[PDB]
RNA sequence: UGGGUCGGGGUUUCGUACGUAGCAGAGCAGCUCCCUCGCUGCGAUCUAUUGAAAGUCAGCCCUCGACACAAGGGUUUGUC
RNA sequence: GUACCCAUAUCCGCAGCAGGUCUCCAAGGUGAACAGCCUCUGGCAUGUUGGAACAAUGUAGGUAAGGGAAGUCGGCAAGCCGGAUCCGUAACUUCGGGAUAAGGAUUGGCUCUAAGGGCUGGCAGCCGACUUAGAACUGGUGCGGACCAGGGGAAUCCGA
């Protein structure tokens, strides 16, 4: 279970609560690395163009609150980083939020 | 002893809201903040959704 | 006795003189019965008797200072009982020194902290609270 | 937390006696406190020790 | 990997202004091997260098 | 009967979401079985869905619903 | 003589210095407008650095219940009105002004009605600009909804 995937539903509004206009959406995307730096573990940490693009949709002062986000650990297979192991962050669209629970794909 | 307000009609609990004693002699009490402007500003309960008086006369619940 | 009641009309306020003496305003100059503060203005609840002129009315009213009691205040006074209640403006009514009514009857509503202080002016009772 | 509180109060010669007055009121969880020592002190011209 | 020349001349070869120009990320090594406007033109006619629609302006509000 | 992240409730703030339907709508344009509220489309608002929608801890409350994590690490310290 | 800068980085100011230095071209929307605000052609990395927190003090910005100048040498600063349409405009005067004196009413949105033109033929037929006035309906009396922007009056002294 060392290369699962699995998605989680991150609370932005919860972690940019006492940022500031100027600040949010860095300090939003500063937020999702720790968090996958604490879900995953793995202190390489990659965030996807469209997942940059969904949190800047709406400017610099008004982030989306809640984001589903899929995080897959794989290895680097790149022979110059200790740990190995990368966490790629990708976004991934949906409608609603209720009744959204963090599941592992395949 | 527990009155009901003049504007949005629940029922205001002691040590609650304000009371307002206008210069003809009518004494009103009000809830809170929000109901003690839309009196002042010359708002119709009536016409406001989420007081009594409108349920009553659109018969919302009974 | 009488309790600590909101101060909201301090010395300078112009307050409306609810009574047929002839005055319309009262201009408040200071307040009976009080000690000051270095750099603290001298504030008046309701039921405090104050020294006033009439800055607007009667000619034989104008320019002399007179005894005056507030009965209606704007300042929201919490009531023992507790409630918080407010008049439509600050208004007063003139007496003497003893505490009698130079008026004869009195226009708008009294709150009851003046009513229970001066029996003479309740005497005419308009409309209490 | 504080809640008020409508009391009947008892103060004779008073524009209270006989009204219901509202006043804060704090309130404290005071759980049963579990017993484990026992110190003694003796009074030594120094103080207590 | 100093593209600097190429998007200064593609600009003037496209007489277009120097935002309006997209390189191709991909192949950005044989991009850089271009230092004439003989090249950027053939690159034009390539596909790698493009020109970007300009942005739009609606004008069905007004 | 470990803490954490989501989710579900409670509380709360604002005030009744988009869509849909209406023999509600100051009226307008097209058409004709010439039309006894004739049909169609447009039309600020209004009505039912609707005490709805939206936010709710990051310094609110409850959970044993779901996910992962954990005795994993570095430095120093004794009185014949 | 012909390159280049012509500038909050190629000039001067001891420098990549919020300073100074003469000219041409100049769009769309709102709006009377080259006002202010928002976009397109064209440029840029926020002006000699970044990360974490949001203590006091400070520099700019905005509100605050009741009183409203009672503070201060002084209404200093701050604050009120601020545009347009319709009525009404005083004392004085050199008769030109004062004057946007002062003081009042309206201002949104969507359907309408009426008026304000040109061209072809021996009174009829088509073509296109946005202006005004009135009325109906309607929104939680909100309507210059941002921006733009005269506080006023009574007098003294001096200087047309
Ligand atoms: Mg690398
Ligand atoms: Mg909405
Ligand atoms: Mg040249
Ligand atoms: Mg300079
Ligand atoms: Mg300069
Ligand atoms: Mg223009
Ligand atoms: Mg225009
Ligand atoms: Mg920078
Ligand atoms: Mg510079
Ligand atoms: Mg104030
Ligand atoms: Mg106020
Ligand atoms: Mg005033
Ligand atoms: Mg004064
Ligand atoms: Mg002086
Ligand atoms: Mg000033
Ligand atoms: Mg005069
Ligand atoms: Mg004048
Ligand atoms: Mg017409
Ligand atoms: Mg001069």
């Amino acid at each position: 279970n060392e290369v699962v995937t699995r998605e989680y539903t991150i609370n932005i509004h919860k972690r940019i609560h006492g940022v500031g206009f100027k600040k949010r959406a860095p300090r939003a995307l500063k937020e999702i690395r720790k968090f996958a730096m604490k879900e995953m573990g793995t202190p390489d940490v990659r965030i996807d163009t469209r997942l940059n693009k969904a949190v800047w949709a709406k400017g610099i002062r008004n982030v989306p609150y809640r984001i589903r986000v899929r995080l897959s650990r794989k290895r680097n297979e790149d022979e110059d980083s200790p740990n190995k192991l990368y966490t790629l962050v990708t976004y991934v669209p949906v409608t609603t939020f209720k009744n959204l629970q963090t599941v592992n794909v395949d | 002893k527990v009155e009901l307000c003049s504007f949005s009609g629940y029922k205001i609990y002691p040590g609650h809201g304000r009371r307002y004693a206008r210069t003809d002699g009518k004494v009103f009490q009000f809830l809170n903040a929000k109901c003690e402007s839309a009196f002042l500003s010359k708002r119709n309960p009536r016409q406001i959704n989420w007081t009594v008086l409108y349920r009553r006369k659109h018969k919302k619940g009974q | 006795a009488k309790f600590r009641i909101s101060l909201g009309l301090p010395v300078g306020a112009v307050i409306n003189c609810a009574d047929n003496t002839g005055a319309k305003n009262l201009y408040i100059i200071s307040v009976k019965g009080i000690k000051g503060r270095l750099n603290r203005l001298p504030a008046a609840g309701v039921g405090d008797m104050v020294m006033a002129t009439v800055k607007k009315g009667k000619p034989e009213l104008r320019k002399k200072v007179h005894p005056a009691v507030v009965i209606r205040q704007r300042k929201s006074y919490r009531r023992k009982d507790g409630v918080f209640l407010y008049f439509e403006d600050n208004a007063g009514v003139i007496v003497n020194n003893k505490g009698e009514m130079k008026g004869s009857a009195i226009t708008g509503p009294v709150a009851k902290e003046c009513a229970d202080l001066w029996p003479r002016i309740a005497s005419n009772a308009g409309s209490i609270a | 937390g504080m809640t008020h509180i409508v009391r009947e109060v008892d103060r004779p010669g008073s524009k209270v006696n006989k009204k219901e007055v509202v006043e804060a009121v704090t309130i404290v969880e005071t759980p049963p406190m579990v017993v484990v020592g026992i110190v003694g002190y003796v009074e030594t011209p120094r103080g207590l020790r | 990997s100093m593209l600097r020349l190429q998007k200064r001349l593609a600009s003037s070869v496209l007489r277009c202004g120097k935002k309006k120009v997209w390189l191709d990320p991909n192949e950005t090594n044989e991009i850089a091997n271009a230092n004439s406007r003989q090249q950027i033109r053939k690159l034009i006619k390539d596909g790698l260098i493009i020109r970007k629609p300009v942005t739009v302006h609606s004008r069905a509000r007004c």
